[PDB]
C-alpha cells in the first residue's frame, strides 16, 4: 500500500480473495448423512 | 517598521541535527523547537535546536506532551545554556518551501507572544551533496493593506539579490509573509574541525599494493586496449562521409571508441607512476 | 526565612560500631539526621539536601534533591568501616555547592565527627581561611567521644567565623540519651 | 490575590484572581490580556498538567506562585 | 571484546559546542560527557551524546565530582524520543590522559558493563585525527608486581551517514581540495605520510632522554620492544633482492611507455581536424 500524496511504500499485505471465490468458499446446507443415500453403497466406496 | 536587511543566523549545527530529523519522517511533517536570542534589530541568532514527543496521521502531526518541553528547557540552563525560544521549524517533504493553512494559525499566535518571531521550513527529500533547500519566513500585517503600505523598509539592495520560486507564489508568499535571507557564520574552532573530519591516517600512505594481482590489473587493461585500437581504424575511416551532426545522430547507440581508448589511459598512468614512486622512496626512509 | 543548601556529610568509620550510644552510634545518628531534615525543608519547602560520607575515600550518594525520602532510604545499609579524612570530605562538598541550581540559594555544611582526626593543625587554618573568603559556612557536631578532637575543631571554627562573623558553631556531647531528643533541638533552631 | 504565570519566551504575566475561579475563567483573562485562544494554551502547575473542572484553590494555588504557559503545537 | 568503533560527525560537532559553551558555569579545562549508540558484530557505533556537569579540583587527583542522578534523568528523558540508543561509554576533551579517570570509569561502569572511553581533543596542532578510543582490562605482571587495572587501545575512525554527508558538504566551502588524481596521491600518501613517521620517531627520541636519570627506566618491556623494531627492519638493500627490483621496474615502466604514444597520436588526429576544417570555411566564407 503506497501513501498517495507522495508515493512511498507504507505497509506491505496478505495475497486478496476476490470476492467471487470467498463466496463459493462456503455455502451449503451441508447435512445430509450417508444414511439418507440408498442403493449405491458401492460406489460410495469406490470414491470414497 | 522593519528593514529589508535584517538576517537570521544559523549556527551549523542547528542546520545538520535539523536534517537528521527531517529525513526520517520521511512521508510525514515532523517539526520541532528552536533555540536562540535577539541581537539586534538587524540580526536574530538561532544556537541550537531540539525534538519532541509527538504523533501524527500523514495528514497531521502534533505533540502530545506539554510537560516535557518545560522540564528539558529547564534542565538545560544548568550545563551554560541560558537561551529561550525565538521559534519553530517543520519539514516538508518534497513540495517545496511555503506555509500553509494551519501553520499560519500555529504560527500567528507566536506573534502574539514575541513579537519577532522566526518561522523555518526545510526539505529534506530535494536536498543533495551540494545545497540543501531551507527557508525562514514571518507574516505580513493582519491586513489594514489597502492603504498600500509596503511591509518593510528599504534602505539597501541588500534584500533584492534572489529570485522567488514560482512554487511559493502559487501559494502566495508575497501575499500573506516575507521571505529572511538565511546566512551562515562558523567561529575559528569549528572550521578548524571541519577539514579534519576527512584527514586519512600517515599508516596507510607509505604502503604499497600487491605487486601480483597488481601485474593482472595491467594485463587486463592492455588487452582490452586492442579491440578499441581496431574500432578506431574504422572510426577514422569513414568520418565525414556524410553531413557533420549526423555522425553522433548515428552514433547514439554503438560506443565511439575515442573515449573509451583514450580513458584507459588514465589507469595505465596515475597507477604505474604512484606504485613506482612510493617504491623508490620507502627503499630508503627504512636502513 | 531564608533558602539555604545544606550538605550533611554522615562519618562511617569503624569507630562508629563502638556502644556509647544506646543502640549504636549509627543508631544515635540516623534520627538526628532524620530530624534535622524534616526542620531544613519545613522551615521552608524549596531548601534542598545531599549527602556526603567519609572513608578511607569520600562518596556522593545524592545530590542536592528537594525530597527528603531519598536522602533516608539512602543512608540505611551505610556499614562501619575505614578510618575517616576530614579535609578531603569538606573539599567535595565545596565542590558540590557551586553546582547548585539557583545561585540565589546561600549554602551551608553540616558535619558529623566520630572519631580521631590525624589531620594537622596548620592545614585546617588553610581550609578554613580560603573557605572564609568562598562564603561557605560550616557547622561542627561533636557527636562522638569529645577528647582528642576537641581543640582542632574549636581552634578551626574561631578562625573560620571569628572576626566576629558569627554564623559559624561548634556544639558537642557527652555519652547519654539521644541526639536528637537532648541535643540537637537544644542550641538553636539547628545546628 | 495576584499570581504569576511565564512563558517559554521569557516574558512574564501577572493575574488578579480569587480562589473560587476556575482554569477556564484564567485562559480567558490570559486572551483578554494577549489576545491567544483559549484552546490553544496549556498551563502547568508543580509539575503536573491543568484542566478545567476545578476551582484555583483545588489544586492549593497559594498567593504568589508562578505557573508556566506553554503553547499548542500543531503543524500539516 | 570490541574491534572498531565508528563516530558520526554530529557527535564531534556536539562535543566543540560543549566546549565552547562552559565559560558560562566555570572555568575549568576540561569537560566531560556521555555517548549513546548500538553496536552489531563487534563493531560499535556512536551516535549522539549529552553532557552532565563534572568538576574537579586541579591541584590533586581523587577530589572530584560528578553528577549521578542527572545523569540518570537525562538518559530517562532521552529514551522518551528514541528507543534506538542505549548508554555505551563516555568522552573527555583533555589533550592526554589523566591520573584519576580510571577511577571515573570505574563509577560509570555501573551503567554499562563494557563502556568505552574515547578522547576527542578539541585544539590540534599537527596534521592528523581528532578520536582515540580506549578500553579497561587487567594486566598480570611476570616481575610479581600486584595485578594492575589499566587502559588498552582500539583503533578507531570517523563514519558517515546519507542525511549527514549532504550537510557537511553544503557546510565545506572554506577552501581548495580535490586537486584530482596525479595530484592528490602524492600529497595525501607521500607527504603526510613522511609527516607522521617523522613525528614519531621524534617522540621516541624525547623519551629516551628522560631515562638519563631524569625517569626510572619504566620496564625491560619498552626496550625489548624497541630491540625488536631495530631487529626487525628491512634487511640491507644489497643482496640478489636487487636484481628483482629491477625486474619490476622495467615492466612498470614498459607499459607506461605504450600509453604515451597512444596519447599523442590524438593529439595529431585533432590537430589535422582543425586545420582543414579551418582553411576551408575560410576560404568559403570569403
Amino acid at each position: 500500500a503506497l501513501d498517495m500524496t507522495t508515493l512511498t511504500i507504507m505497509r506491505y499485505l496478505p495475497r486478496e480473495v476476490d470476492p467471487l471465490v470467498y463466496n463459493m468458499s462456503h455455502e451449503d446446507p451441508g447435512n445430509v448423512s450417508y444414511s439418507e443415500i440408498g442403493g449405491l453403497s458401492e460406489q460410495i466406496r469406490e470414491l470414497r | 517598521a522593519v528593514d529589508t536587511a535584517e538576517q537570521v543566523y544559523i549556527s551549523s549545527l542547528a542546520l545538520l541535527k535539523m536534517l537528521k530529523h527531517g529525513r526520517a519522517g520521511v512521508p510525514m511533517e515532523v517539526m520541532g523547537l528552536m533555540l536562540g536570542e535577539f541581537v539586534d534589530d538587524y540580526t536574530v541568532r538561532v544556537i541550537d535546536v531540539f525534538a519532541m514527543p509527538q504523533s501524527g496521521t500523514g495528514v497531521s502531526v502534533e505533540a502530545v506532551d506539554p510537560v516535557f518541553q518545560a522540564k528539558m528547557l529547564d534542565m538545560l540552563k544548568q550545563t551554560g545554556r541560558p537561551e529561550m525560544v525565538v521559534g519553530w521549524y517543520h519539514s516538508h517533504p518534497g513540495f517545496g518551501c511555503w506555509l500553509s493553512g494551519v501553520d499560519i494559525n500555529t504560527q500567528q499566535s507566536f506573534e502574539a507572544l514575541s513579537e519577532r518571531a522566526v518561522a523555518v521550513v526545510v526539505d529534506p527529500i530535494q536536498s543533495v551533496k551540494g545545497k540543501v533547500v531551507i527557508d525562514a519566513f514571518r507574516l505580513i500585517n493582519a491586513n489594514m493593506m489597502v492603504l498600500g503600505h509596503e511591509p518593510r523598509q528599504t534602505t539597501s539592495n541588500l534584500g533584492h539579490l534572489n529570485k522567488p520560486s514560482i512554487q511559493a507564489l502559487i501559494h502566495g508568499l508575497n501575499r500573506h509573509y516575507y521571505s529572511i535571507t538565511i546566512n551562515y557564520r562558523k567561529n575559528e574552532l569549528e572550521q578548524k574541525m571541519l577539514l579534519n573530519l576527512h584527514k586519512k591516517s600517515w599508516m596507510e600512505g607509505l604502503t604499497l599494493q600487491d605487486y601480483s594481482e597488481h601485474c593482472k590489473h595491467n594485463e587486463s587493461v592492455v588487452k582490452e586496449m586492442l579491440e578499441l585500437a581496431k574500432n578506431y581504424n574504422k572510426a577514422v575511416e569513414e568520418e565525414d562521409k556524410m553531413t557533420p551532426e549526423q555522425l553522433a545522430i548515428k552514433n547514439v547507440g554503438k560506443q565511439d571508441p575515442k573515449r573509451h581508448l583514450e580513458e584507459h589511459v588514465d589507469v595505465l598512468m596515475t597507477s604505474n607512476i604512484v606504485q613506482c614512486l612510493a617504491a623508490m622512496l620507502d627503499t630508503v626512509v627504512f636502513k | 526565612m531564608v533558602l539555604e543548601s545544606t550538605m550533611v556529610c554522615v562519618d562511617n568509620s569503624e569507630y562508629m560500631r563502638n556502644g556509647d550510644f544506646l543502640p549504636t552510634r549509627l543508631q544515635a545518628q540516623q534520627d538526628a539526621v532524620n530530624i534535622v531534615c524534616h526542620s531544613k525543608t519545613r522551615s521552608n519547602p524549596e531548601n534542598n539536601v545531599g549527602l556526603i560520607t567519609l572513608a578511607n575515600d569520600c562518596e556522593v550518594l545524592t545530590t542536592l534533591t528537594p525530597d527528603t525520602g531519598r536522602i533516608l532510604s539512602k543512608l540505611h545499609t551505610v556499614q562501619p568501616k575505614g578510618k575517616i579524612t576530614f579535609c578531603t570530605g569538606i573539599r567535595v562538598a565545596h565542590l558540590a555547592l557551586k553546582h547548585r541550581q539557583g545561585k540565589n540559594h546561600k549554602m551551608r555544611i553540616i558535619a558529623f565527627v566520630g572519631s580521631p582526626v590525624e589531620d594537622n593543625e596548620k592545614d585546617l587554618v588553610k581550609l578554613a581561611k580560603r573557605l572564609k573568603k568562598e562564603k561557605v559556612n560550616v557547622d561542627i557536631i561533636n557527636f562522638g567521644e569529645e577528647e582528642v578532637n576537641t581543640e582542632k575543631l574549636t581552634a578551626f571554627v574561631n578562625t573560620l567565623n571569628g572576626k566576629d562573623g558569627t554564623g559559624s558553631h561548634l556544639v558537642t556531647v557527652p555519652p547519654g540519651p539521644s541526639l536528637a531528643d537532648a541535643l540537637i533541638s537544644s542550641p538553636i533552631l539547628a545546628g | 490575590m495576584q499570581i504569576f504565570v511565564k512563558t517559554l519566551t521569557g516574558k512574564t504575566i501577572t493575574l488578579e484572581v480569587e480562589p473560587s475561579d476556575t482554569i477556564e475563567n484564567v485562559k480567558a483573562k490570559i486572551q483578554d490580556k494577549e489576545g491567544i485562544p483559549p484552546d490553544q494554551q496549556r498551563l502547568i502547575f508543580a509539575g503536573k498538567q491543568l484542566e478545567d473542572g476545578r476551582t484555583l484553590s483545588d489544586y492549593n494555588i497559594q498567593r504568589e506562585s508562578t505557573l508556566h504557559l506553554v503553547l499548542r503545537l500543531r503543524g500539516g | 571484546a570490541v574491534q572498531k568503533v565508528v563516530v558520526h560527525p554530529l557527535v564531534l560537532l556536539s562535543v566543540v559546542d560543549h566546549f565552547n559553551r562552559i565559560g558560562k558555569v566555570g572555568n575549568q579545562k576540561r569537560v566531560v560527557g556521555v555517548l549513546l549508540g548500538s553496536w552489531q558484530k563487534k563493531v560499535l557505533d556512536v551516535s549522539n551524546s549529552f553532557a552532565v556537569p563534572f568538576d574537579e579540583d586541579d591541584k590533586d587527583d581523587s577530589v572530584w565530582f560528578l553528577d549521578h542522578d542527572y545523569l540518570e534523568n537525562m538518559y530517562g528523558m532521552f529514551k522518551k524520543v528514541n528507543a534506538r540508543e542505549r548508554i555505551v561509554g563516555w568522552y573527555h576533551t583533555g589533550p592526554k590522559l589523566h591520573k584519576n579517570d580510571i577511577a571515573i570509569n570505574e563509577l560509570m561502569k555501573r551503567y554499562c558493563p563494557n563502556s568505552v572511553l574515547v578522547i576527542i581533543d578539541v585544539k590540534p596542532k599537527d596534521l592528523g585525527l581528532p578520536t582515540e578510543a580506549y578500553i579497561s582490562v587487567e594486566e598480570v605482571h611476570d616481575d610479581g608486581t600486584p595485578t594492575s587495572k589499566t587502559f588498552e587501545h582500539v583503533t578507531s575512525e570517523i563514519g558517515a551517514e546519507e542525511a549527514e554527508e549532504v550537510g557537511v558538504e553544503h557546510l565545506l566551502r572554506d577552501i581548495k581540495d580535490t586537486t584530482v588524481g596525479t595530484l592528490s596521491q602524492r600529497i595525501t600518501n607521500q607527504v603526510h605520510g613522511l609527516k607522521g613517521l617523522n613525528s614519531k620517531l621524534l617522540d621516541i627520541r624525547s623519551y629516551l632522554e628522560k631515562v638519563a636519570t631524569g625517569k626510572l627506566p619504566i620496564n625491560h618491556q619498552i626496550i625489548y620492544q624497541l630491540q625488536d623494531v631495530f631487529n626487525l627492519l628491512p634487511d640491507v638493500s644489497l643482496q640478489e633482492f636487487v636484481k628483482a627490483f629491477y625486474l619490476k621496474t622495467n615492466d612498470q615502466m614498459v607499459v607506461v611507455y605504450l600509453a604515451s604514444l597512444i596519447r599523442s597520436v590524438v593529439a595529431l588526429h585533432n590537430l589535422i581536424n582543425n586545420k582543414i576544417a579551418n582553411r576551408d570555411a575560410e576560404k568559403k566564407e570569403g
